[PDB]
C-alpha cells in the first residue's frame, strides 16, 4: 500500500474507480484491512499483497502507474484477496462479486490500445 | 470470517 498518464489510465481513474467508489458495497474496500480492529489474526499470513481502493486512488493521482495493466492488476488483487481470505456465501464476498461485475462492465468500455 | 455486513438488511 505505497504510492510513489495514458488514455486508458485516465479512463480507469475518471470512470472505473469513480463507479466503484460511489457504490454502496464499497466501504469495506475503501481502506486497508486492519487485522487487529477486525480481529483477523490470520489475515496477513494469508494475504501477502494487500490492496484497496484508496491505495489505487492515490496511485492514480500521483501517476504511480506506467500502464493500465498495472492498475487493472491492483483492482484484481483486491478482489482475489477477498475471495482467498473469506468463505463463499459471506456478505463481503457477495459485495466483492458485485463490485467486480461493475468493474468488468466499465472496463469493457475503456478505449482500445494503440 | 468478517461477519455480516448488513446484506439482507
Amino acid at each position: 500500500y505505497i504510492n510513489t498518464l495514458t488514455n486508458q489510465l485516465q479512463f480507469l481513474q475518471r470512470v472505473v474507480l469513480k463507479a466503484l467508489w460511489k457504490h454502496g458495497f464499497s466501504w469495506p474496500f475503501q481502506q486497508p484491512v486492519d487485522a487487529v480492529k477486525l480481529k483477523l489474526p490470520d489475515y496477513y499470513t494469508i494475504i501477502k499483497t494487500p490492496m484497496d481502493l484508496n491505495t489505487i486512488k492515490k496511485r492514480l493521482e500521483n501517476k504511480y502507474y506506467e500502464k493500465a495493466s498495472e492498475c487493472i492488476e491492483d483492482f484484481n488483487t483486491m478482489f482475489s484477496n477477498c475471495y482467498l481470505y473469506n468463505k463463499t456465501g459471506d456478505d463481503i464476498v457477495v459485495m466483492a462479486q458485485a463490485l467486480e461485475k461493475l468493474f468488468m462492465q466499465k472496463l469493457s468500455q475503456m478505449p482500445q490500445e494503440e | 470470517g468478517k461477519g455480516g455486513k448488513g446484506l439482507g438488511k
